């Protein structure tokens, strides 16, 4: 695995964000969770499994949230 | 208005500064002895200094009554005072019904006088179209969406690039 | 648009045309389309087809056409 | 002989022809503030438009002008704040007094012109022993509602309020400018206190001196309190209310000064609950809190409810360094009750936010079974200007009428909390500043 | 004398473009 | 019919105030 | 390189909205006139209405091309093949087709009106910039 | 009816339809009704959405009810319009222009490493005369490093840009050393006074040569309208602007249902009326029920 995030962990973030990351391996499959660090994050996590990736971030959901405003006001 | 004003009869007007109207009072030790006339009618009341300080207690807050809006009107009257100087340059047309009569029309060139015809036909056309003053107040309507979408801005309705560019350098100058 | 274009094979093919010379069939017909009356387009456009009360009034308007060469 | 609708009618005519100059426009506006004319708004409307229209001006015509536009208390924003350049044009040509009513009008409207306050002050500065002191108090007044934090003209002003002696009046506008500008210097305030001893001829000025000393919660001074409660039919209900509430902040338990202050407010309330501001209202539950006096039944649930209004409005309206103040300091309350942890202290200031009572949000409120510590953060624009940097008298409002909810308020002030290194600091100075008010959590 | 309403929102802060001056006096004083 | 108000006739008439009250409406609980 | 799937079959921007713009290959506009409003996304294979989803081909497309309309006519529904030689007058028919549609959807009713589609595929750009100038002065 | 975040933007609103709702919802306040809650939820972003389609509704009649200040002689009008948009944005829920602008680069700029993104990412909010003249300083002092110029302050890799981005700021027109020690502060209240006195001359030059600019903008677009409708004939004026005013009729009544329909047709009823009323009374007015 590949967990690149904001800030570096303290504790409790690192057991909810691998509570978080068991969720994405498809049997009972032992995550060897990689820790990078990445401040174009503003917050979250992104996990690199290197086939596929889980961008639960906060800079992509503003991304997202304002390409979906931009969207919606725009049909209205 | 604030809610306390301190102003009233200590360095009031004394006197009256025109023709029309005529004012004098006789500020005493307590109050004031106001006689005003102003043409035809006679005015004559007392007031005390602790009567023109109740008087600012509820205030008159005048507002434009307009007929679209007070950013519409201003827009309007500008293009009415800009009429008012394309008006003031057909004012100096010089006059062509001097020369319609039949003295000027056979001893004249019949390609010249067509086109001195044509152009009283285009002074008419100028003075119909700039005395159309019903269209000012539709041709204001053209200015005021870019304006008003100028000034529905993500940052400030007062934004400009002089501010911005002060800030930049705040911003930038400042550490990080 | 269809019934300046079904007028005009109108007179091509009921013999209208013939007599005239071949190089103004391209110049006869526009008086074929403009001196006939502007209201048998009408007829013809609401109908959509060549009625017993029409073909006798455009047949009778197709010789009241000025045709060049002729 | 004595006929004024027939000299309100020839004024009417005075300014509704076509070329009137600017005398005529000022004489017109002081025979209407002489004549108490509030029941007419077209007349004051006419002489407003050509007030604005007329375009050669000397100085005896615009101060004559701006007097009457105080004196009667009309307000149109675009044609005082655009008298501002015969203003400025005309500036070394005032005279003393004439530069003070200039001033003092252009300020109390709010005009925001600091070319005109810069080369006021500047006059005010350069020939300070030439000023009559109530034209201090008139150029202060006008600076200091202006929007110039002018600290240069408030301590040359203040060394003049220590030097001579100066009237009732003068010090109730001194006061309110100084409390408009947020300043607290017991220096001024105490030597303007000395002129409260003659009386005070316009209780809108001992109501104004209530208000600045509440304000900047000084002392109830008891040569105010009972002017208040001997002229309270002087004032406007919007002017009593901000001498009620600059009495509560001020430490005055006067029941019946605040009895004939609410025989004031409460029938304009029964007569028209539109007509005062939430701003206002917010201020009557304030002063009808802290004093405890009593107001009507369809009064007291009514200002009850449009204090909560106007503190969550100011909540919505939150100045966005206030908003990073309030997160850091409801972090703080997070790590201050044992959180080491980013969830932690994430989960405990999404949890400090529980609602107020009266419909209001309370940004950090904690509860631990019915004891209830709230905490406030004091940014700076509810700080005062000077070095001491206390709290202005908003903050001890707020803190005692959330105080007669059930909470303790916990005031975190800024200038004490941006001074500290980190979070571990920040952590015990809060929550010291909890255990101060109660030390059960 | 009405105009179309809009609901969009000015994101950048530009220069407010002026305009070119028409040859209406030019043209009708020639 | 005739003489409205005083704050009836202070409303600026053809600002947008509900073309931007109508997308706010529409948007916002489709946005949450 | 890093190459992302997007979840989605490949689709276009399909609407009233498209109507007066010229797009690319894939719906995006080329005309310098902003995003398409009114508009939405649909996929561009999709399968052809089948047996039961038909009727017969009975109204007439009118190209206003006598030689068509007469002898080569052409009904609503029908595909019509342009076939010829190098520079003969294949788009030229097909310009007149869509030209003529403007024609007539003045004077028929909103129901029956025929809105054209001009796909442009290897030609030059400058080539078909003559042809929106075209169809912008005729109105098409 | 109002959804109480439309009411508490609009107590310190002072148009007339934001007032005339809030003494509707306080006198229905008065009369034994009780306030619903304040949502404490609709996080962050929700919640900047929500104050941005807030402000919008104040500024919107507020920016209606300014008279520009076109053709006009001074810069006293102009300082007039500009504080009457200062105090708009201050109705609506803005801070200062100074504070809002640095706070909206401080938000587009949270993730920037070098100066290169922090001149590309705020290129939106400072004009391209001042941009382009801060590009080719960084790439000048960029081709003296060879080495990327960092957004670090400490660095003096920055700091030789720095120095002559200043000179750039002091090059345009605006004093950069007042804003700078405005905006840095003082400890002596005395002599921190002298600096934003002259920090508040810089501003007032600023936002009066802002407004001014979108003055003189609106004239000159006023007079650009004006000399191609003067081009015209009558008829083609009257059958344009009547062909124009009935698509704009027919637009808002083929709109049924909507609320801003039904605000439109009653505001064209309403000049309707005022046009009656200067009928039945020319040399007095509107008639207004005082
Ligand atoms: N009906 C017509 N009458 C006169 N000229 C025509 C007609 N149709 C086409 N032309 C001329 O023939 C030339 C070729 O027309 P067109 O552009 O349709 O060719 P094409 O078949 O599309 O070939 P290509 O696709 O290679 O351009 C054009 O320049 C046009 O001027
Ligand atoms: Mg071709």
């Amino acid at each position: 695995c590949t967990v690149i995030t904001a800030e570096p962990l303290d504790k409790l973030e690192r057991v909810e964000l691998t509570k978080k990351a068991e969720k994405f391996v498809d049997a009972g499959f032992k995550l060897v969770m990689q820790e990078k660090i990445d401040k174009k994050l503003l917050g979250g996590f992104v996990i690199e499994f290197s086939d596929r990736r889980v961008d639960m971030s906060t800079a992509k959901k503003v991304e997202e949230f304002n390409n979906f405003v931009n969207k919606l006001v725009l049909s209205i | 208005l604030t809610t306390f004003t301190f102003s009233g009869l200590q360095d009031a007007p004394v006197a009256a500064l025109s023709g029309s109207i005529k004012l004098n009072v006789a500020a005493k030790a307590g109050k004031a002895e106001v006689t005003v006339a102003a043409g035809a009618a006679k005015a004559a009341t007392q007031v005390s200094a602790a009567a023109l300080r109740k008087l600012s207690g509820s205030k008159i807050s005048l507002a434009e009554v307009a007929r679209i809006s007070v950013l519409h009107s201003s827009i309007q009257n500008y293009l009415l005072s800009l009429s008012n100087e394309r008006y003031q340059l057909l004012s100096q047309w010089p006059d062509f019904t001097t020369m319609y009569g039949k003295d000027f029309y056979y001893r004249a060139h019949p390609e010249d006088l067509k086109k001195f015809y044509d152009a009283a036909d285009e002074y008419y056309k100028l003075y119909e179209t700039v005395t159309e003053f019903d269209s000012l107040s539709a041709l204001a309507s053209q200015v005021v969406p870019n304006y008003a979408a100028r000034r529905r801005s993500t940052v400030h309705p007062a934004i400009g690039s002089t501010v911005a560019d002060g800030a930049f350098t705040n911003f930038l100058l400042s550490k990080q | 648009p269809i019934e300046r274009q079904t007028v005009a094979v109108y007179a091509a093919t009921k013999g209208f045309l013939d007599k005239v010379r071949v190089q103004d069939i391209v110049a006869a017909e526009e008086a074929v389309i403009s001196q006939v009356n502007p209201a048998v387009f009408k007829i013809l456009k609401a109908n959509g087809k060549i009625t017993p009360a029409l073909d006798a009034h455009l047949k009778a308007e197709l010789r009241k056409v000025k045709l060049p060469g002729a | 002989e004595n006929d004024v609708p027939a000299i309100l009618k020839e004024i009417d005519s005075l300014v509704s022809r076509e070329a009137v100059s600017a005398k005529e426009v000022s004489d017109a506006a002081v025979a209407l503030t002489y004549l108490q004319v509030k029941a007419n708004r077209r007349l004051w409307g006419k002489v407003l438009e050509k007030a604005g229209a007329a375009q050669d001006y000397d100085a005896a015509s615009l101060t004559n002008l701006l007097w009457a536009i105080n004196t009667g208390g009309v307000e149109h924003f675009k044609t005082v704040a655009e008298l501002a350049g015969p203003a400025v044009s005309l500036l070394p040509s005032l005279s003393p007094v004439q530069l003070s009513i200039v001033v003092e009008a252009l300020g109390g409207a709010g005009v925001k012109n600091y070319e005109l306050y810069n080369k006021a002050s500047a006059v005010v500065v350069s020939k300070i022993g030439e000023f009559k002191p109530a034209e201090i108090a008139r150029v202060l007044y006008g600076v200091a509602f202006g929007g110039v934090n002018d600290v240069a003209l408030a301590k040359a002003a203040g060394k003049v309020f220590a030097s001579t002696e100066v009237d009732s009046r003068t010090a109730a506008q001194a006061l309110y400018a100084l409390a408009k500008l947020g300043r607290a210097d017991k220096a001024t305030v105490d030597a303007l206190l000395k002129s409260f001893k003659k009386g005070t001829e316009s209780a809108s000025d001992a109501a104004a001196a209530s208000f600045a000393l509440g304000s900047l919660s000084f002392k109830a001074e008891k040569a105010i309190v009972d002017a208040l409660k001997a002229s309270a039919g002087d004032l406007a209900p919007a002017q009593a209310v901000e001498a009620a509430y600059g009495l509560a902040l001020s430490g005055a338990t006067d029941a019946e000064a605040f009895k004939a202050l609410f025989g004031v407010v409460a029938p304009a309330i029964e007569k028209a609950p539109d007509a005062l501001e939430v701003s206002s209202l917010a201020q009557l539950h304030v002063a009808s809190t802290i004093s405890g006096a009593k107001l009507p039944a369809a009064v007291g649930s009514f200002v009850a409810k449009a204090f909560g209004l106007a503190a969550d409005a100011a909540r919505l309206k939150r100045s966005s360094a206030e908003s990073a103040l309030v997160a850091d300091v409801a972090a703080a309350t997070a790590v201050a009750f044992g959180a080491q942890y980013r969830p932690e202290v994430a989960s405990a200031v999404a949890s400090y936010v529980k609602t107020a009572p009266d419909g209001s949000v309370l940004d950090i409120a904690i509860t631990k079974g019915d004891a209830k510590v709230l905490v406030q953060a004091v940014p700076s624009s509810l700080l005062t200007s000077t070095t001491p940097a206390k709290p202005l008298g908003h903050v001890a409002a707020y803190s005692k009428v959330r105080e007669a909810q059930g909470y303790a308020v916990a005031v975190v002030p800024a200038n004490e909390f941006e001074a500290l290194p980190d979070q571990k600091a920040k952590a015990q100075y809060v929550l010291a500043a909890i255990k101060k008010v109660a030390p059960s959590f | 004398y009405l105009a179309p309403l809009r609901s969009d929102f000015t994101e950048e802060i530009t220069a407010p473009k002026v305009a070119s001056a028409s040859n209406l006096v030019n043209e009708w004083n020639n | 019919a005739d003489a409205k108000a005083l704050d009836e006739l202070r409303k600026p008439k053809f600002s947008s105030k509900y073309l931007i009250q109508h997308v706010s409406q529409k948007l916002i609980p489709a946005v949450k | 390189d890093l190459v992302y799937r997007t979840g989605q079959i490949v689709n276009v921007p399909i609407g009233p909205g498209t109507l007066g713009r010229v797009t690319d290959g894939l719906g995006q506009p080329i005309d310098g006139k902003g995003p398409l409003t009114n508009v939405r996304s649909s996929l561009v294979e999709v399968k052809a209405p089948g047996i039961i989803a038909r009727q017969s081909v009975r109204e007439p497309l009118f190209t206003g091309v006598k030689a068509v309309d007469a002898l080569v006519p052409i009904g609503r529904g029908q595909r019509e093949l342009i076939i010829g030689d190098r520079q003969t007058g294949k788009t030229a028919v097909a310009i007149d087709a869509i030209i003529h549609q403007k024609n007539c959807n003045e004077q028929v009713p909103k129901a029956q009106r025929v809105y054209c589609v001009y796909v442009a595929v290897g030609q030059k750009r400058s080539t078909v910039a003559q042809l929106v100038k075209l169809f912008t002065q005729t109105g098409a | 009816a109002v959804s109480k975040k439309e009411v508490l933007y609009f107590l310190s609103s002072k148009d007339a339809e934001s007032s005339t709702a809030v003494k509707s919802y306080l006198k229905s306040l008065y009369a034994g009704a009780q306030v619903e809650a304040t949502e404490t939820d609709a996080s962050e972003l929700i919640a900047q959405l929500e104050k941005k389609y807030l402000s919008a509704q104040v500024v919107e009649p507020g920016v209606h009810n300014i008279a520009l200040p076109l053709g006009e002689s001074g810069s006293a009008p102009v300082k007039r319009y500009a504080a009457e948009l200062f105090n708009l944005g201050a109705q609506a829920g803005f801070e200062c222009p100074f504070i809002e602008v640095s706070k909206k680069f401080g938000q587009e700029t949270a993730t920037s490493e070098t100066v290169k993104d922090v001149l590309n990412k705020t290129k939106s909010y400072v004009s391209a005369d001042y941009n382009a003249a801060l590009n080719e300083v960084l790439s000048s002092v960029e081709a003296e490093i060879n080495g990327p110029v960092l957004f670090d302050g400490k660095t003096e890799g920055f700091k030789k840009f720095a120095a002559k981005a200043k000179a750039v700021a002091v090059s345009r027109g605006l004093p950069a050393d007042t804003i700078l020690a405005y905006c840095a502060g003082s400890a002596n209240e005395d002599a921190a006074d002298k600096v934003s006195k002259e920090f508040f001359t810089w501003f007032e030059s600023a936002y009066t040569a802002d407004a001014a600019a979108e003055v003189k903008a609106i004239e000159a677009e006023a007079a650009s309208i004006l000399d191609r409708h003067l081009a015209k004939p009558v008829a083609q004026i009257r059958k344009e602007q009547a062909s124009a005013y009935a698509s704009l009729l027919k637009r808002a009544e083929t709109a049924k249902g909507a609320k801003w329909a039904e605000k439109y047709l009653e505001d064209v009823k309403a000049v309707q009326w005022f046009d009656a009323s200067v009928a039945e009374a020319p040399a007095s007015g509107p008639k207004v029920a005082a």
